[PDB]
């Protein structure tokens, strides 16, 4: 109930956030009781949003659904009302407005880039009664959320899943955007380069394998402090080589001792088998010996009768000798022929094994939009436990709906690349030219300026976007620490369906470790027959300079040996994209560098303040703001961070140039 | 707190394995040849039992001789007496040999013998040259 | 962010 509106729009039911507790001080330090009787309100006030996210949730519609004694404190309400409101937390996407919204406007903003991350805030701030603007430099919006649209044909080059209902703020734009959400089924069969399927068997002990060796790369670094190597931080490639080295060292450390307990237990029997050989040399001496006291017929004098009789004895206990011996020569001959058909395992991994075990660190390799030898290994998975519950769904009407819809009503101004951003103490202004013609220039003066250019634009050397003054030293070195990725995608556009249906993907498992990420997963997700390659790790990099004809005859290689060559027709359409060539991605999204870490994340989102432009002037105004992907530690590299960067900027931003009521 | 199941990693072998850049390779190879150096090592001493074993063909049978199989009395023939001082004088003190020799006498009537017949037959000074060998 | 296609 309640609780399930604090968990979908990611809060702690029982408790106050930090967030909350800065702007209620008053409450959080107060009596629990109080504390108590805010959660409520919150989490009630979430949930009438959550039920119905069509209209906008009004203060006094609010008051209305509460009952006391709840509903008595009418201050109270109106402060978690609009500290919701504020924060995006309640009104938020596409939703019909009680409220016409007043035609006189507080405020100039310029955002720069109408991706999710722009589009989100720039809705927000117009909700709020601010002045809006987006600069874009591409002849449509979307940004990283491109869908591919030919006739019934749909594919997205970009974005394409939604990583779980639970907790997303996605499912509340799925209501109110017509969007065609489909399930994944999980199963994923592989294909070896020869073009045969992988038995249960294998697929499933590599795969375990494989989560056992991941498990170790955190092990190695939680536990045996693994993180610094020749004064570079210990990426999480190298640590799974060094964990692969070690698991081969010990198939062959356990070879070693095998052997070694067959040649001790050898040389038992080569001793036992010297005395065996003296014992019976001893035993054929004494047996002439006794023969010739036997000879000495009777009757005979007492010596001559001892003679024989001692030796008899002699022989019979050297005899006896002789048995015990070669009933310890059968105990250890057996003992060696159990050792030699118990030998223990010959290889920690074959090379079927290897070429398996590269496929799920391509599909990891996939994941992160890198090599894994670029990831943090202290850090890779910092924002685990964040993930949304849930099936993870797939947008059958394109992604671009998303974005297209968010568009409605905005002042955007198209095929516009910002050039140049100038902020001071009285104001910012931007410079930025047209796509077609560069020569025409435009100035766009405002307040403040939201730049939402993704992490690879902020890394481009020499810079595509200047800022003056310069941004600071502690803003530039986390944009050099960052890693931004690239991952690729082939659209393979048919006129029959020649896969399995039931199966939404199936991977190809390439002949090298260099080349695991190449073509290596492909995903029939849409209604027309369609089937859409990935391109990642290294691959992704060097197939960008590779044509379309020679990648596209290279996938239709792999098909035919999958499915037969007389089953695989020409395509209608292909379409290949390249994320770093593109000079308004220069990837495809951010990833936790070696070297980095979830604290980068919150730098590239702190605001610029520039300094006095008087001297002895009071301490200015932020006016520099940044949203979009990289700049959000708990959900980065996701539509979803994208689109809670933008809520979050639009109500820090309102906050401070139309002020807040709900603080007081 | 530890490794998964199976899996392997100490302190002291992951140092080892990234001393350097070629170290891992190095530890490999190191124990690929340990490895060969012992399976020469088994089929070396294979060979030389398969030898010792070929030696020891028929084993003990043609040198196999048939039991005594007699019952035990308690009288002392002349014979018997001068048997023992000699078995004495070349066991000493184990009775269970001294009984075999003489064939017809028990454990037990092999002390009794000692006590018995200690001072006729210097059995003190009998087992004093046992011990002198 | 590790595999992906989960839950
Ligand atoms: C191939 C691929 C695959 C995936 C994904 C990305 C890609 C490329 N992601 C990530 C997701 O697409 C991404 O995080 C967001 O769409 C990007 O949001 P932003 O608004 O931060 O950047 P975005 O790059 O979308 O917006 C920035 C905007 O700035 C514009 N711009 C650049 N330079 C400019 C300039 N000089 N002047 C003006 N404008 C400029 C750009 O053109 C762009 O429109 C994903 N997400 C997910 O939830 N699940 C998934 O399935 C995937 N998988
Ligand atoms: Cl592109
Ligand atoms: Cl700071």
């Amino acid at each position: 109930g309640v609780e399930g509106a604090a968990f979908q729009s990611r809060l702690p039911h029982d408790r106050m956030t930090s967030q909350e507790a800065a702007c209620f001080p008053d409450i959080i330090s107060g009596p629990q009781q109080t504390q108590k009787v805010f959660l409520f309100i919150r989490n009630r006030t979430l949930q009438l949003w959550l039920d119905n996210p069509k209209i906008q949730l009004t203060f006094e519609a609010t008051l209305q659904q509460l009952e006391a004694p709840y509903n008595s404190d009418t201050v109270l309400v109106h402060r978690v009302h609009s500290y919701l409101e504020r924060h995006g937390l309640i009104n938020f996407g596409i939703y019909k407005r009680i409220k016409p919204l007043p035609t006189k406007k507080t405020g100039k903003v310029i955002i720069i880039g109408s991706g999710v991350s722009g589009l989100a805030a720039a809705r927000q701030l117009q909700s709020f009664g601010m002045d809006v603007t987006l600069l874009e430099a591409r002849d449509r919006v979307g940004g990283r959320v491109a869908t591919f649209r030919k006739g019934n044909y749909v594919a997205d080059l970009g974005a394409m899943v939604v990583t779980g209902l639970g907790g997303n703020p996605m499912a509340v734009v799925s209501k109110q955007v017509n969007m065609e959400l489909a399930k994944i089924k999980q199963k994923c069969p592989l294909y070896e380069a020869n073009g045969q399927a992988v038995p249960k068997e294998k697929d499933e002990m590599v795969e375990q394998e494989f989560n056992r060796l991941l498990e170790a790369t955190s092990y190695l670094s939680h536990q045996l402090d693994f993180n610094v190597l020749n004064n570079k931080p210990v990426s999480l490639g190298q640590a799974l080589e060094v964990v692969i080295q070690l698991q081969e060292k010990h198939v062959k450390d356990e070879q070693i001792e095998h052997w070694k307990k067959i040649v001790k237990t050898q040389e038992e029997l080569k001793e036992l088998l010297n005395k065996m050989v003296n014992l019976k040399e001893k035993i054929k001496e004494l047996h002439q010996q006794y023969k010739e006291a036997s000879e000495v017929k009777p009757p005979r004098d007492i010596t001559a009768e001892f003679l024989v009789k001692s030796k008899h004895r002699d022989l019979t206990a050297l005899c006896k000798e002789y048995d015990e011996l070669a009933e310890t020569q059968g105990k250890l001959e057996e003992k060696l022929q159990e050792l030699e058909a118990n030998p223990p395992s010959d290889v920690y991994l074959s090379s079927r094994d290897r070429q398996i075990l590269d496929w799920h660190f391509a599909n990891l390799e996939f994941a992160n939009a890198t090599p894994l030898s670029t990831l943090s290994l202290k850090h890779w998975d910092q924002d685990d436990d964040f993930e949304f519950t849930g099936s993870h769904l797939t947008v059958r009407n394109g992604y671009s709906c998303v974005p297209v819809a968010l568009a409605e009503g905005l002042d955007i101004k198209l095929n516009t690349a910002v050039r140049q951003v100038r902020y001071t103490a009285s104001g910012c202004e931007v410079i930025a030219v047209n796509t077609r013609s560069t020569s025409q220039t435009f100035i766009y003066k405002c307040d403040a300026v939201l730049c939402t250019l993704p992490l690879g634009v902020l890394k481009q050397q020499p810079p595509a976007v200047q800022f003056v003054p310069p941004l600071p030293e502690w803003k530039t070195s986390a944009v050099q620490r960052m890693g931004f990725g690239n991952l690729n995608k082939v659209v393979l556009c048919f006129d029959r369906v020649f896969w399995d249906p039931s199966v939404n993907l199936f991977g190809h498992v390439g002949s090298t470790t260099a080349s695991r990420g190449e073509l290596f997963l492909f995903w029939n997700l849409y209604k027309a027959p369609i089937l859409l390659a990935l391109v990642a790790g290294e691959a992704a990099g060097i197939m960008e300079n590779i044509s379309d004809d020679v990648i596209v005859g290279r996938c239709l290689a792999i098909l035919k040996g999958i499915f037969g060559s007389s089953a695989v027709p020409q395509p209608k359409e292909t379409v290949v994209s390249r994320w770093r060539a593109d000079p308004w991605a220069r990837g495809s999204y951010s990833y936790v560098a070696a070297g980095s870490s979830g604290n980068d994340y919150d730098l590239m989102a702190q605001p610029i303040t520039p300094g006095p432009s008087i001297p002895g002037a009071p301490q200015p105004i932020p006016r520099l703001f940044f949203a979009g992907e990289h700049t959000i530690r708990n959900y980065p590299a996701t539509v979803h961070g994208a689109l809670l960067s933008g809520l979050r900027e639009a109500g820090r931003i309102a906050d401070q140039f139309l002020g807040a009521m709900y603080t007081l | 707190r530890k490794p998964p199941k199976g899996m392997f990693l100490s302190q002291e072998d992951v140092e080892a394995v990234s001393a350097n850049a070629t170290a891992a390779t190095t530890v490999l190879r190191q124990l690929d040849m340990e490895l060969v150096s012992v399976k020469r090592q088994i089929q070396n001493i294979k060979q030389t039992n398969s030898a010792l074993k070929e030696k020891l063909d028929g084993g003990i049978e043609p040198y196999r001789l048939p039991e005594v199989i007699q019952k035990c009395n308690a009288r002392w023939t002349t014979e018997e007496q001068l048997l023992a001082v000699q078995a004495i004088r070349k066991y000493g003190r184990d009775f269970q040999a001294i009984s075999d020799v003489i064939g017809n006498k028990s454990v037990v009537q092999v002390k009794n013998f000692f006590v018995n017949y200690r001072r006729r037959f210097n059995i003190d000074e009998v087992l004093q040259e046992w011990e002198a060998e | 962010a590790r595999t992906k296609q989960t839950a």
